[PDB]
């Protein structure tokens, strides 16, 4: 087929999502040890006492 | 051996456990003022 020059000038391109702002939760500082732990440092702490 | 999670059968021993303890201190403060009954007589 045939074109006229270009109207309009581009390239390849990568788009991503953005971001993800991942504002942290207020109980957080829990994270490292599993949920599991917790309760069984409660259950560990009223046996030993 | 997942979004696993507990119910209540899980929490009835839990909150078994935490009964239990209560009343093993229940039973030895009442150990505790027998005896002291005891030595109070004496």
């Amino acid at each position: 087929i045939d074109f006229s020059k270009p109207f309009m000038s581009l390239g390849i391109s990568i788009m991503i999502k953005k971001p993800q702002k991942s504002k942290p939760g207020v109980f957080s500082f829990l994270d490292p040890l599993a949920y599991e732990i917790w309760m069984c440092i409660v259950f560990a702490y009223i046996g030993v006492s | 051996d997942n979004s696993y999670s507990y119910g209540w059968s899980f929490y009835f021993g839990a909150l078994s456990f935490i009964i239990a303890e209560m009343v093993g201190v229940l039973a030895v403060h009442m150990f505790i003022d027998r005896h002291k009954q005891l030595r109070a007589t004496a």
